[PDB]
């Protein structure tokens, strides 16, 4: 009983991290297609020129 | 048999599909099935008597005198209606207890003598 | 002051009152720890009722915890609040009861027995004055109607003058999970009715409808039956332990919900439930409450009200709120419906009040309600059990431990005479 | 049927999308008031494994006031199949559901040995007199000597305690006399060092202790030796840990067992981070 | 703390239970060494292994299994093999010179001599259970230690322990191919013993996992050892209630007590879905009606026999892995509306459902898919008096020459009981007519 309460409590614990890595995830892919898209049209004006 | 059955020293086991399961069976909380409107535990604790006979009536949003509701009938400040959320009724149950429980005697080894008979103060000496 | 004693047993007795004491553990803010958090001083007022005090200010539940195998202590030990019940009240056994109820009652639910008794009776003589008892089990399973059957006619030999109430999960035809559940069903019933003052019927079936079209939900797992069930469990005590302008304790609504000493069969329902995308759009008025009450979609028993007529129904309120609409509309639902309701006996409605609504909700109303259409709950039952004893098929399992074929003979004649009681009355 | 999941717009998605919104704002809700479990966590690791320096000796002589970490030494004992190898370190431990239910540190706090080599905040002990004010002093076999922990916090000092046997009162697992860590200011906190061969342990008695060195240390009240059960594993938030007790081993022969022997250990000159070992 | 100990006898079961005792290992993360591997210091709260494995204080779990058969052929692969340092050196048992597929040998004369060893081990096994549920036990029929050693062994088993549970998984003969001669003689003797000196009887044949390992897992040539695991994945199925947690879990009493009406009828059906290949996984959604769909059908029945013509009379679903209560009872309630499944009449409830947390746990490089959610089904169907049909059709059109009788008589065996076995199932094929009847 006393090692299940402490799983339990760790369980809970990877719950928060899994969250937090969750919302990380989108905010660093939001802003790596952001620079592709930016970096691609800034070449292409540069080359019509 | 010795092609087949290998060691597989490869640290198979998985343990948190069961605990995931857990969760998913023990579903949602209060907070999400049954608590209304988002509000905070502290404001409905009041009583009926405390509201009306030791608090006098006291609701200093409403004003004092009624007014025609206009569009609907009938006229619009409701006592029964609008009833006062303030912080909850109080006295001093809640402070003997905690007097009474939360005191560890600090005086470990006290004969009942010299616990009873203290010196009196000069004040109360007649 | 008047102190209620809580007994549980089988897996999903364990499970309820898992969950009973969460809420009233909310209710009066007692934190996991076991001592309290909170603001008001109307929640210490009556708190004598469901919890003991210990040495420095600690609360600790006055239930008892009875199975035949650990599998589900280990759980209610490693809950939420797996801390707060006493360890010395866990009765736990050595082997399952197997889904018999010859195990449960003869063999060996019969040395457990003595145990239990040994734990109850430290409890009661501990209370000042103690109002009664509340129970909680299954009947289709082998540890819930095989010794809490068994323990309610032992209590029963030793404090007569008192209340008894029960809180019974009745099988299902559709959500059956057992094939032997008719055989157990029925054994239990015929115990019931001698020793019970109260009968609250619980049906998961039942259950189900309010989670998929009230509720709207996607996955109702057992986490929400066992919570809307115990909204219930304390909506019935509210006004024992809380102030307000009409208390009824559980006493008198046993005097007035129980004309008959064999009319103690119950529907209850449990009035303020919404979406989470209805929710802030509805408002909670007392008529919106009386509007749900009364619908067959809210019972929490599976049988239609609209079969039957209402012998007499109770309604317990919450809140701060006006006493004119109560009285308003529980006499206009008893105008409108005078087909639904008996003509022997006027003034159906009993009415309560208290002035602590739950927590997160601005009032609450819950349902009792004693109806024929119960009835129609025990011939289900009562119809595979006759199309199953007359083959003889799956009884070896209990002759073969000390049973006689005639507990089977009179548990068909006193259930076939109980619903021919509920006829002569519709 | 078939289901999809929480972006197509088939079926009941609505009530999803308000469950899973709510889910999200009272997540975001809870952890931007800082009442996260991780958070309590990281803070109380923050706390706890926080690194020290320890102190540097000239004469071999342990001062009275230095920082020294307890060390029990490895030796190949035949007792067990399964113990713990290598050298082990007294570290101090919370209670595991407590500490994560509450915040502030639960006296009283049980002890323990760790595989554990670079000093940190868990097992850094401050040799003090109970006589107070002592400025280059030595201290000597046979002489009362208190151990003082900070533990991480800059807060509070707390002090190692035990007591006689009591019905109620015992060890979490070998059911002997325990040791754990009290801010009490009594005679319970004082403890002996003497040598370990019982010949010329009364010869050896008043002599400067050396540094880094296998010593007894016994208690005052109770007569009984600071002991490590290696055989006996106890769970904790930071793995596996040795158990420790308050008893004293002898074998056939009458002398002290290696279970018994401690040593002191003071801080490297040349990297004060790294100890003697 | 709920201990099972496994009996293997014959050689189908140690060859069985090579690849069963390979899952708990497997499953529990027990290395072949012995040894739980050291990289587990956040994890803890595990003690479901001691249903199986037994503690030691250098730290080492041992099976609580006794493996027994009469020759050295097949033990001494498992002594010389990988998992040679983990059985116990005397949980392994062996004897001389086979039994031959003969029944007389197996019972009279060779496993006469050995059955005294076999009962000292299994009661020194049997002090160290604080709680032991029963027995469960594998063999083969068609074998002559397989049926004649097992025939002896459970009446000795009854004696000493009154009425505790005795499970069977028995490798009946498959009707068109086989490999013994003199099966049904073997087949015949072993199952007039152990009517009344057992308690369930899970059956298996040969030819119907042939069937399933080529039309699911595509291969086309499958040995014993594909066949070994998928028998392997059933017996963890049934058991997986006893090791870890679940929303309803099941004892060894409870599925016995939901399975047999009459003490007479014993015979359940084991099927086993979803069964696939890897690739085949990926793609395909399994939802937990096309997992009960799919035990349903003829096609995938493990025991060579239609459903059809017969009518079920109880039935066990023991589910596995992220099942919602909820969709086990719409998926029911679409059974209970089919016309080509027929009930009798006097179950009006026929299902007894467990459910399990676990996921099931596939070993590397197997042919089956590693899968989220799946069920065992324990369906007990009149529609097996049609195997006793096939077989008892056989023994008399071979005992009508006296053929083979000189084998049996001249051992130790009477010729008295060729007859009384027979007649002891001809009465029982008259007992399945007469449940099978409406009221
Ligand atoms: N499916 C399957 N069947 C097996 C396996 N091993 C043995 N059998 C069956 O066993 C039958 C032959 O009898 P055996 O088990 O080899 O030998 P036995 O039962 O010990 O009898 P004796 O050799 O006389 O001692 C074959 O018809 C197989 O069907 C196996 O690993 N898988
Ligand atoms: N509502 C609800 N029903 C439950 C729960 N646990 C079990 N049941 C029901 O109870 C039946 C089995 O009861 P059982 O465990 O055999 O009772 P026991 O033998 O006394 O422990 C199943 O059909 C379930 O539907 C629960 O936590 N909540
Ligand atoms: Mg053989």
């Amino acid at each position: 009983v006393q090692r299940k309460q402490f799983l339990r409590l760790l369980q809970n614990e990877q719950f928060e991290l899994d969250m937090e890595e969750a919302i990380q995830k989108a905010e660093e892919n939001k802003r790596l297609k952001e620079l592709q898209l930016k970096q691609e049209e800034k070449l292409a004006m540069e080359l019509a020129k | 048999y010795r092609k087949e059955y290998i060691p597989f020293p490869d640290h198979r086991p998985d343990q948190i599909s069961r605990w995931y399961g857990k969760r998913k069976v023990e579903g949602l909380p209060y907070k999400h099935l049954i608590t209304h409107h988002q509000e905070p535990p502290h404001r409905y604790l009041i009583s009926t008597y405390d509201d009306h006979y030791n608090r006098h009536g006291y609701n200093p949003g409403l004003p004092p005198l009624r007014t025609w509701n206009g569009q609907k009938l009938l006229w619009l400040p409701e006592k029964s209606d609008f009833p006062l959320l303030a912080p909850p009724t109080n006295y001093g149950l809640y402070e003997q207890l905690k007097q009474r429980q939360l005191t560890p005697k600090a005086g470990l080894k006290q004969s009942t003598y010299t616990s009873s008979y203290p010196r009196p103060p000069l004040c109360a000496m007649s | 002051m008047r102190e209620i004693v809580h007994l549980q047993a089988g897996q999903c007795g364990n499970q309820i009152g898992a969950k009973f004491w969460e809420v009233i553990s909310d209710e009066h803010g007692i934190d996991p720890t076991g001592t309290y958090h909170g603001d008001s001083d109307l929640q210490l007022e009556r708190i004598n009722v469901y919890y003991n005090e210990a040495t420095g200010g600690k609360y600790v539940p006055r239930a008892v915890l009875v199975d035949l195998e650990p599998g589900t202590m280990d759980s209610v030990r490693s809950g939420p609040f797996g801390q707060i019940f006493r360890p010395d009240n866990f009765v736990f056994g050595q082997s399952g009861a197997g889904n018999n109820w010859a195990k449960g009652h003869y063999t060996e639910g019969a040395e457990l027995v003595d145990s239990v008794l040994d734990v109850v009776r430290k409890e009661a003589e501990s209370c000042d004055c103690l109002q009664g008892f509340q129970l909680t089990h299954s009947l289709g399973g082998g540890t819930g109607s095989g010794m809490g059957t068994l323990l309610i006619s032992k209590i029963r030999e030793e404090y007569p003058d008192r209340i008894m109430n029960t809180f019974s999960v009745v099988p299902s035809p559709k959500v059956s999970d057992t094939v032997v559940e008719p055989y157990n069903a029925t054994l239990s019933v015929h115990q019931l009715v001698e020793n019970t003052d109260e009968t609250y019927c619980i049906d998961n079936e039942a259950l189900y409808d309010i989670c998929f079209r009230t509720l709207k939900l996607t996955t109702p797992t057992y986490g929400d039956l066992n919570h809307l069930v115990s909204a219930t469990m304390s909506g019935v005590t509210t006004c024992l332990r809380f102030p307000g302008q009409l208390n009824a304790d559980l006493r008198k609504l046993a005097v007035n919900m129980v004309p008959f000493p064999r009319l103690h069969f119950f529907m209850p329902g449990f009035a303020p439930l919404t979406s989470r995308g209805s929710q802030q759009y509805r408002a909670l008025t007392v008529p919106e409450l009386t509007q749900q009450m009364f619908d067959a979609k809210n019972m929490m028993a599976a049988c239609d009200p609209r079969h039957g007529r209402y012998l007499t129904v109770a309604a317990v309120f919450r809140g701060r709120m006006s006493m004119k609409e109560v009285d308003e509309q529980m006499l206009n639902v008893q105008n409108k419906n005078s087909s639904y309701f008996v003509e022997w006996i006027p003034n159906n409605v009993k009415t309560a009040v208290c002035d602590i609504p739950p927590r997160g909700l601005k009032m609450s109303a819950t349902f009792i309600g004693n109806s024929t259409a119960i009835q129609e709950l025990f011939k289900r039952i009562s119809e595979q059990f006759t199309a199953m004893f007359r083959r003889k098929a799956f009884l070896h399992w209990y002759t073969g431990e000390g049973m006689d074929e005639m507990e089977f003979t009179e548990a068909e004649s006193n259930m076939n005479d109980l619903v021919s009681e509920y006829q002569q009355y519709q | 049927q078939n289901v999809y999941g929480p972006g197509v717009r088939i079926g009941n998605w609505n009530e999803d999308v308000y469950l899973e919104e709510e889910l999200m704002k009272d997540f975001l809700e809870k952890r931007d008031k800082g009442k996260l479990l991780i958070q309590r966590s990281r803070r109380l690791k923050q706390n706890l494994l926080r690194p020290m320096q320890l102190s540097v000796t000239e004469d071999g002589y342990i001062h009275y006031g230095d920082k020294v970490m307890l060390v029990n030494p490895d030796d190949p004992d035949t007792e067990a199949d399964v113990f713990l190898r290598g050298d082990l370190s007294l570290c101090m431990t919370p209670d595991e559901i407590q500490s994560h239910l509450k915040d502030e540190l639960e006296v009283p706090c049980g002890l323990s040995a760790v595989q554990a080599k670079t000093p940190i905040g868990r097992n850094t002990f401050i040799i003090l007199s109970v006589h107070r004010d002592a400025t280059g002093q030595v201290l000597r076999y046979g002489q009362d000597f208190c151990l003082g922990i900070t533990g991480g916090f800059d807060n509070k000092m707390l002090y190692l305690s035990s007591d006689h046997r009591t019905l109620l009162k015992s060890s979490k697992r070998s059911w002997l006399q325990e040791v754990y860590l009290t801010d009490e200011v009594s005679h319970v906190n004082c403890w002996q060092a003497a040598f370990p061969d019982p010949q010329l342990r009364l010869e050896y008695e008043g002599f400067p202790v050396p540094a880094n060195a296998k010593i007894l240390i016994n208690h005052c009240h109770t007569n009984r030796g600071l002991a490590a059960h290696r055989h006996l594993f106890l769970s904790t938030y930071f793995g596996k840990e040795a158990e420790v007790v308050a008893h004293t081993y002898l074998d056939s022969h009458r002398v002290e067992k290696p279970r018994n022997h401690w040593m002191l250990v003071t801080g490297n000159p040349r990297d004060a981070s790294s100890s003697m070992l | 703390m709920r201990e099972c100990i496994s009996i293997h006898v014959g050689q189908a079961g140690v060859q069985i239970g090579n690849a069963c005792w390979e899952l708990y290992c497997l499953e529990h993360g027990i290395q072949p060494d012995g040894q739980m591997p050291s990289d587990k210091t956040i994890g803890g709260g595990d003690d479901s292994f001691n249903t199986f494995f037994s503690e030691t204080g250098a730290g080492k779990h041992v099976p609580r299994a006794v493996f027994v058969d009469l020759e050295p052929t097949v033990i001494d692969e498992v002594r010389t093999g990988t998992y040679r340092q983990l059985f116990h050196p005397e949980q392994l048992i062996t004897g001389k010179e086979d039994a031959a597929n003969n029944y007389a040998r197996g019972h009279y004369t060779i496993g006469k001599e050995i059955i005294d060893l076999v009962l000292d081990r299994i009661r020194k096994l049997a002090d160290q259970c604080t709680g032991l549920q029963g027995f469960l036990v594998f063999h083969s029929f068609g074998g002559g230690t397989g049926s004649g050693f097992t025939s002896l062994l459970m009446e000795r088993l009854s004696v000493d322990y009154g009425k505790k549970s005795k499970l069977e998984f028995s490798i009946y003969p498959a009707p068109q191919v086989s490999t013994a001669v003199v099966e049904p003689y073997n087949s015949i003797l072993t199952t007039h013993t152990t009517l009344e000196h057992s308690d369930c009887a899970f059956m298996v044949d040969n030819e119907a996992i042939y069937d399933i390992c080529r039309r699911n897992l595509d291969i086309e040539r499958p040995t014993y050892t594909n066949l070994n695991r998928l028998i392997g994945q059933i017996v963890s199925s049934i058991t997986a209630s006893l090791r870890f947690d679940g929303a309803l879990n099941v004892d060894l009493t409870e599925f016995q007590t939901n399975l047999v009406p009459y003490p007479r009828i014993h015979f359940p059906l084991a099927t086993y879905a979803p069964v696939i290949s890897a690739e085949k996984a990926y793609h395909e959604q399994l939802s937990v009606a096309e997992i009960t769909n799919a035990c349903f059908e003829p096609a995938n029945q493990m025991v060579k026999c239609d459903p059809r013509h017969g009518k079920y009379m109880a039935c066990c679903l023991l589910y596995r892995g992220d099942v919602v209560p909820k969709d086990v009872n719409a998926a029911i309630a679409t059974i209970k509306t089919k016309r080509t499944i027929q009930f009798v009449d006097w179950c009006p409830t026929g299902f007894k459902v467990g459910i399990n947390y676990q996921p099931p746990t596939v070993v590397p490089g197997g042919d089956l898919a590693k899968v989220q959610r799946a069920v065992c089904m324990l369906s007990n169907t009149t529609a097996i008096a049609e195997a006793w049909a096939r077989l008892d059709h056989k023994f008399d059109l071979m005992y009508a020459k006296r053929a083979f009788v000189h084998w049996y008589v001249g051992e130790g065996m009477e010729e008295g009981e060729f007859s009384e076995a027979r007649e002891d199932m001809a009465a029982l094929e008259k007992d399945y007519e007469e449940v099978g009847v409406d009221s």
